[PDB]
């Protein structure tokens, strides 16, 4: 499963 | 002068944060540049100088408590502000830490979550609402086992009335923001702490889409103790008034017998 950052 | 008081190194990490060393005492720093054209909320210092709200909030939380990043100094330039921020060494942010380690053992997640709670309490006691609590905004001082909350660029002065604006991270934002574009500060913070705690003990955040955020179902993809599941589900109550206070979080059975920061470093980080 792909884990990613999330910009503000 | 900024170029004369600091030795500037390479980029760290669309943001602009550079590694640095304070020429006075060779102290490691992070040098953060913020364009005036991109500043959302402005504030005023005691001197009345118009500064980014981020600087206002950083000054209000700066003190001896090392759970929040310390603003060491700041400068104004024609088109930007420059922020001199603390830089622990060695350091890793909690996002990369969870990526490399996967789901954290509950003993380690307990120590980290407890330290985040103390840091957020410190913010609120100083009149500051962070509004962007997430693993990306938490630095781990690996040698001391201490966590540091960073990036107040989405924060606000803490108030008891409703907020109708938000610029933090959507997948950590509460369902009342998703549905009604309104929230109250503390209960929204508690929701983001629920997302963060799930993130720690499962290895990634639970929700990626708006419909998951408002749906009110928490599936656990990893073995997680009943006590920890209860705390997480409590923090993620759909109704904000149903969420725990910070006191209720820290009194929860899962939170008892936390490790000290130094114990955390020696057992889990060394
Ligand atoms: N991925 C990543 C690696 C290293 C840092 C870092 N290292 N030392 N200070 C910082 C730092 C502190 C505060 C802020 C802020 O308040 O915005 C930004 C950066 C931050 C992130």
């Amino acid at each position: 499963r792909k884990r990613r950052r999330h910009p503000s | 002068p900024l170029e004369s008081q600091y030795q500037v190194g390479p980029l760290l990490g669309f943001g602009s944060v550079y590694s640095g060393i304070r020429v006075s005492d060779n102290l490691p720093v992070a040098i953060k540049h913020v364009e005036k054209d991109r500043i959302s909320d402005w504030g005023e210092l005691p001197n009345g100088t118009r500064v980014p709200m981020e600087v206002v909030l950083l000054k209000k939380v700066s003190s001896g408590f090392s759970g929040v990043i310390r603003l060491l100094d700041w400068f104004e330039r024609p088109d930007s502000f420059v922020l001199i921020l603390e830089r622990p060494e060695p350091v890793q942010d909690l996002f990369d830490f969870i990526t490399e380690r996967g789901a954290l053992q509950e003993e380690l997640a307990r120590s980290f979550f407890w330290q985040v709670l103390e840091a957020v309490r410190h913010c609120h006691n100083c009149g500051v609402l962070h509004r962007d609590i997430k693993d990306e905004n938490i630095l781990i001082d690996l040698n001391r086992g201490e966590l540091k909350l960073i990036d107040f660029g989405s924060g606000a002065l803490l108030k008891d009335t409703v907020y109708t604006d938000f610029d933090g991270t959507r997948v950590y934002s509460p369902p009342e923001w998703i549905r009604y574009h309104r929230y109250h500060g503390r209960s929204a913070a508690v929701w983001s702490l629920g997302i963060l705690l799930y993130d720690m003990v499962c290895g990634d955040i639970p929700f990626e889409h708006d419909e998951e955020i408002i749906g009110g179902q928490v599936f656990f993809r990893q073995r997680v103790s009943s006590e920890c599941q209860h705390l997480i589900r409590w923090c993620l109550a759909l109704r904000p008034s149903d969420r725990p206070t910070f006191e209720e979080i820290q009194n929860h059975p899962w939170m008892q017998d936390v490790l000290l920061p130094q114990e955390t470093a020696e057992i889990h980080l060394h």
